RNA sequence: AUUGGGCGUAAAGCAAGCGCAGGCGGAUUGAAAAGUCUGGUGUUAAAGGCAGCUGCUUAACAGUUGUAUGCAUUGGAAAC
RNA sequence: GGCGAAGGCGAAAACUUAGGCCAUUACUGACGCUUAGGCUUGAAAGUGUGGGGAGCAAAUAGGAUUAGAUACCCUAGUAGUCCACACCGUAAACGAUAGAUACUAGCUGUCGGGGCGAUCCCCUCGGUAGUGAAGUUAACACAUUAAGUAUCUCGCCUGG
RNA sequence: GGUGCAUGGUUGUCGUCAGCUCGUGUCGUGAGAUGUUGGGUUAAGUCCCGCAACGAGCGCAACCCUUAUCGUUAGUUACA
RNA sequence: CUGCUGAUAAGGUCUUCAAAA
C-alpha cells in the first residue's frame, strides 16, 4: 500500500530542517516560505550539471544566508568567478535588493552516497535513452562501491516508451524503512522522456545514528574536506 | 598383524541383521546361509576390507588430507565420535548432518566463520555486553557450537568421509558420491554396496563392535599423524573392552508392530 | 574459449494470490569445440541472471566427447522420454546436417560431419537429452578391443 | 510405420469359451534340392538416369563410351 | 477367503455331472499355440404362452416443498421382480491390461497338495494378495500373477 | 478543453492482517518443490525444537511521541 | 442432523530483448 515519506517521518527527530528562520507575522511567513522554494527550485532545475546535493536557507529579520552543497562546484564558480555573479544577481532579484545575501558554496565530500544526485543521474540517463537495466545496474554498483549500506531504487512510468506502465525495483542490501534510528536519505526525481514522465525514487541507507540529537552535524560531507567559499 | 580373528568373533563383528532386512546385492560378503538368523559374515573378507580401508586412510592422513567422521546415531556412537575427536584432531559432525554440508560448503563456511568471529569477540569481552545481551550472545555461541563445533577447524572441503552407517547417513554418502569424495562405512547387510567405496562388512548394532572398528580407523589416523596407538597392533589385554549398561548379547531387530499399513481406504 | 549459444528462452509463470509470477528460463549449450560440452537450464526473474545461472550449470556439468576423423564412429539412436534422435556417421565434406538443438550440441561439441534426424518430439531440452545420450552411449574402437581381447581394432 | 507406430488411464484387447481352414512350431539321423547362396549362358529394344569425353563463345543442349534390374536354362553348395 | 473360461456361485440332503492341484521307476511319441469363417454360453432390463403373487416398486393418483416441481420426502399402486418352456444377445460384460512360451533381486501374509510328526513352525510344488530394486513409462504407476527382455498367432486404432 | 484505459506524484481497500520473496544447495525430463510445511508459544513467518536444507531482504517487534510514580535543575507572569 | 438456496450479455491488455558490460 501507501507508505509515509521517509524524509517526512524522520524530520524533527533525527534530521534538521532545510530552512531555519522565524518570521514576524503570518503575512511574512508565506512570502519567506515561497522565496526559499523559488531559490531551491532554481538551484535544482538549472545549474544541474554541478550535482547540487542540497541547499539550506537561513534567514533573520533582514539577512539571507544560503548554503549550497555541490559535488562539482567548479560549474557554479565558472571561469574566474563569472557565473557566480550571475547566480548572485538571480538570487538578489528573487528575494530583494533591500536584503543582504550571504551565499556560500560547499564542496560535498563522498558525493556518491547522496540520494539527490543519484536520482538526478538516474533521470539524466533515462532521458538520454540509456537502457534502464544497464542504467540501474551501474548506478547500484557504483553506489555500493562507494561504501554504503543497502540502496533501493524504484523507477516507474511508461517504461521504455511502452503503452502500459510498469515499475522496476532493485534493492541491494538491508534497507530498514520502519526503523527511525537508521540514516535513510530519500530523493525523488522526474525524467522528462519523449514518451512522458518517469518517476525515480532512491532510498539510500547510510548506517545507524547511535548519537541522540537533532543532527546539528554534517551528513556525509565530512569524509574529505568540506571547505569552499564565495561568502563574506 | 592388525587384529585377531577370534577377537573379531568375540566382539561379534561378524553378525549382521535379521535375514528379513537385507539387500540382495550384499550377498558377496555373506557366506551361504544356514540356521543362523542374523546373517553371519566372512571373517577373511572382514579383515581384508579393514586392511584396505586402513591403508587408504593412513595414506591420506600421512599426505595431510582432511578426513571427516560422521555419526548422528545412538548416543553411544555420538560419545564414541567425540572421544575419537579428542584423541585425533579430525573434524566430526555428531549432530544431524546439515543439508549440503559438502555440496553447499560456501554457506556453511560463512556460518563457521561467523561462529569463530563470535567466539573471539566473546573471549575478548567487553562491559557493553551487560547481562541480557551477554546471555543472548552466549546462547548463540552454544547453538553454533552444538551444530558446528567439529567443523570449525576445517577451512576447505574434506578429502575423505567415515560413516558409521550408510543407511542412516544416506544424505552424507549421497553428497560424498556427487562430489566424488572417498567414503568408508561399516555396512550391515542392509546397505547399498554401490554408494560406498571402501566397504567394511561389519556390525552396526553392537556397541562393542562399532567401538572396536571406529577405534581401529582412529588408530590408523593416529599412527599416520604419529601418536601411540589405541587398539591396532595390540594384544588381548589391551584390546579387551566392556559392554555398556542401560546370557549373551541380543543383536535381534524387533518392533515390527510399529509398521502399519499407510493410511488408506474410503 | 568455451563458446556458448542460446537454444531456448521460454517465459514460464506460476499463479499466486492475485496476479502471475513470470520468470524467464534459458537453455544454454556450452562447448569448447574440442571435446567438452555441457547443457544448462536455468530460471530467473530477468534474462541476464537467467543466462548467468544457466552458464554456471552448464560449466558445472561438462561431459567428455571423443571424435573419430571429425565425425561419430557408429550409427546410434539416443532416447530420452518421447524424443528419439538418430545420429549416423558421415564422410569428410558433408558438414553438419543437423538443425536446431542437435545442431547446437554437435557444433559446440566439435564434430564436423554428422547425419542427424529427430524422429520424435521437438522440445529442445528432451532433444538435447537424447543427443547427449546418443553421444555418451558411443563405443570407441579400443574399448571393444580391450573387452573382446582383439588386437587394437585389427581384423 | 516390410524397412518404420501403437492398444491400463490419451483413438484402439471382441463379454467369454469349443474350435475346421490358414500362420507358427521340441531333439537326432538319411535322401532329394521346392525355398536360400554361388559360377557359366541367353535376354531384359532404342531413347531416359549416373560416370567420363567431344562440339556448339561456356552453358542449357547435341553426340559418344561405360554403367544395372528381373526372368529362364544349366552346373555346384547343404548351414537354416 | 474358495471355485469357473466369462456372466456367476453361500439354509440341508440325494442323484446326475464339469474342471483343477500334487507325485509318478507307467503308456502313446510332437498328437502342440493361435484362430478369419462356424458353433456354445452370456448380469439386469425387455418379449410371447401358461402358472404364481408375501414384500418391494417403473407408469399412475393424492399430500408436501417450491417462483414452478411432470423430481428429491410421504401415503397408496399396475406391469415387473418368482417358476416352466421359447426368444432378445446388450453392460463401467473392468484387472478399462487377448492367449501361449522361455528368462530377470528380494521381503511379508494367506489357501491347497506333498515331506517330517501335537498345535505352532521348517522345506518343496502351485493358486491368490501387499511391499519393493534392476527394467519400462509422458507421468501416474507396472514390477516373476509385468505395463520388463523376446518370439508366435488373432482382434483392433489412424484428429474433434 | 478530451483521454486517470498513455503517465509521474498522492491516496482508498484487503490490513497493522501476517504475509511476500531472493542467493546457494538438493529433488523432478518440466511447470515446479524444499527452505515458508511438522510439534510447542505468541498479536505476529515472534521465538524455540524437528527437519535436504543453509542463510538473507521487506514486513512483525524495539528504537520515536504522550499518559501513569519519583529524583534533580528553575521559581516569574506560576505557587505564596 | 438433515427447510429452501436459481441465475450473472460480447471482444479484449500486460512483457519489451540480451546482444553485454
Ligand atoms: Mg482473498
Ligand atoms: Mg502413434
Ligand atoms: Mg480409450
Ligand atoms: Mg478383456
Ligand atoms: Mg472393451
Ligand atoms: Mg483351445
Ligand atoms: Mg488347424
Ligand atoms: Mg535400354
Ligand atoms: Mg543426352
Ligand atoms: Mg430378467
Ligand atoms: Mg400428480
Ligand atoms: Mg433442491
Ligand atoms: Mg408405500
Ligand atoms: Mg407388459
Ligand atoms: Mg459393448
Ligand atoms: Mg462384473
Ligand atoms: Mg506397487
Ligand atoms: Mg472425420
Ligand atoms: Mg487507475
Ligand atoms: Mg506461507
Ligand atoms: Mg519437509
Ligand atoms: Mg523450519
Ligand atoms: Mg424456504
Ligand atoms: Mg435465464
Amino acid at each position: 500500500g501507501q507508505k509515509v515519506n521517509s524524509n517526512g517521518l524522520r524530520f524533527g527527530i533525527n534530521k534538521n530542517w532545510i530552512s531555519r528562520w522565524t518570521a514576524n507575522s503570518h503575512a511574512q511567513t508565506a512570502k519567506w516560505l515561497i522565496e526559499d522554494e523559488k531559490i531551491r527550485n532554481l538551484f535544482f532545475v538549472n545549474y544541474r550539471n554541478a550535482q547540487v546535493s542540497n541547499v539550506e536557507i537561513e534567514r533573520t529579520q533582514a539577512t539571507v544566508d544560503v548554503f549550497v552543497y555541490a559535488a562539482q562546484p567548479a560549474f557554479l564558480i565558472g571561469s574566474e568567478n563569472k557565473n557566480i555573479q550571475k547566480i548572485t544577481k538571480q538570487i538578489k532579484q528573487i528575494i530583494g535588493r533591500t536584503t543582504n545575501l550571504d551565499l556560500t558554496i560547499n564542496e560535498i565530500g563522498s558525493p556518491m552516497l547522496s540520494a539527490r544526485i543519484i536520482a538526478r543521474d538516474l533521470a539524466n540517463a533515462i532521458e538520454a535513452r540509456v537502457p534502464l537495466r544497464t542504467a540501474m545496474r551501474q548506478s547500484l554498483i557504483k553506489v555500493l562501491k562507494a561504501g554504503a549500506n543497502g540502496i533501493k531504487v524504484l523507477v516507474s512510468g511508461r517504461l521504455n516508451g511502452a503503452e502500459i506502465a510498469r515499475d522496476k525495483m532493485y534493492i541491494e542490501g538491508n534497507m530498514p524503512l520502519s526503523t527511525l534510528r537508521a540514516d535513510i536519505d530519500y530523493a525523488l526525481e522526474k525524467a522528462q522522456t519523449t514518451y512522458g514522465v518517469i518517476g525515480v525514487k532512491v532510498w539510500i541507507n547510510r548506517g545507524m545514528i547511535y548519537t541522540k540529537g537533532l543532527n546539528r552535524t554534517p551528513a556525509h560531507i565530512l569524509h574529505p574536506q568540506k571547505k569552499q567559499p564565495n561568502r563574506q | 598383524e592388525l587384529v585377531s580373528l577370534a577377537k573379531l568373533g568375540e566382539m561379534r563383528t561378524h553378525v549382521g541383521m535379521v535375514k528379513r532386512y537385507w539387500n540382495p546385492k550384499m550377498g558377496f560378503f555373506i557366506e551361504p546361509e544356514r540356521k543362523h538368523n542374523n546373517d553371519h559374515f566372512v571373517l577373511e573378507l572382514q579383515r581384508q576390507s579393514l586392511q584396505t580401508a586402513y591403508n587408504y586412510v593412513k595414506e591420506v592422513a600421512q599426505n595431510n588430507g582432511q578426513i571427516l567422521f560422521v555419526g548422528t546415531k545412538n548416543d553411544y556412537v555420538k560419545k564414541l565420535v567425540n572421544n575419537i575427536a579428542k584423541r585425533v584432531d579430525v573434524a566430526f559432525i555428531t549432530q544431524r548432518w546439515l543439508g549440503g554440508t559438502l555440496t553447499n560448503f560456501k554457506t556453511l563456511s560463512i556460518s563457521i566463520n561467523k561462529l569463530n568471529k563470535l567466539v573471539e569477540k566473546q573471549a575478548e569481552n567487553a562491559a557493553d555486553l551487560t547481562k541480557k545481551e551477554n546471555l543472548m550472545l552466549s546462547r548463540e555461541i552454544e547453538r553454533l557450537e552444538k551444530f558446528f563445533g567439529g567443523v570449525k577447524s576445517l577451512k576447505r572441503l574434506p578429502n575423505l568421509l567415515i560413516v558409521d552407517d550408510p543407511v542412516y547417513e544416506k544424505n552424507a554418502v549421497a553428497e560424498a558420491n556427487i562430489l566424488r569424495i572417498p567414503v568408508v562405512a561399516l555396512c550391515n547387510t542392509n546397505t547399498n554396496p554401490e554408494l560406498v567405496d571402501f566397504i567394511i562388512p561389519a556390525n552396526n548394532h553392537q556397541p562393542q563392535s562399532t567401538c572396536l572398528l571406529m577405534n581401529l580407523l582412529a588408530d590408523a589416523v593416529a599412527e599416520a599423524k604419529a601418536m601411540p596407538t589405541m587398539f591396532a597392533y595390540k594384544p588381548d589385554e589391551e584390546i579387551q573392552i566392556e559392554i555398556p549398561q542401560k546370557k549373551q548379547i541380543t543383536s535381534q531387530r524387533l518392533n515390527i508392530t510399529r509398521n502399519p499399513e499407510v493410511l488408506t481406504r474410503e | 574459449e568455451f563458446e556458448e549459444r542460446i537454444v531456448k528462452l521460454k517465459r514460464i509463470s506460476k499463479t499466486t494470490k492475485g496476479g502471475r509470477n513470470m520468470r524467464f528460463s534459458v537453455l544454454v549449450v556450452v562447448g569448447n569445440r574440442k571435446g567438452k560440452i555441457g547443457y544448462g537450464i536455468a530460471k530467473a526473474l530477468e534474462v541476464p541472471n537467467a543466462i548467468k545461472k544457466a552458464i554456471k550449470a552448464a560449466h558445472n556439468s561438462l561431459h567428455t566427447i571423443e571424435i573419430h576423423k571429425g565425425s561419430i564412429y557408429h550409427e546410434v539412436i539416443g532416447r530420452s522420454g518421447a524424443s528419439r534422435v538418430l545420429l549416423k556417421p558421415a564422410p569428410q565434406g558433408t558438414g553438419i546436417i543437423a538443425g536446431g538443438a542437435i545442431r547446437a550440441i554437435i557444433e559446440l561439441a566439435g564434430y564436423s560431419d554428422i547425419y542427424t534426424k529427430n524422429l520424435g518430439r521437438n522440445t529442445p531440452i528432451n532433444m538435447i537429452h537424447a543427443t547427449m545420450d546418443g553421444i555418451l552411449k558411443q563405443l570407441s574402437p579400443r574399448r571393444v578391443a580391450i573387452l573382446r581381447n582383439k588386437n587394437l581394432n585389427e581384423l
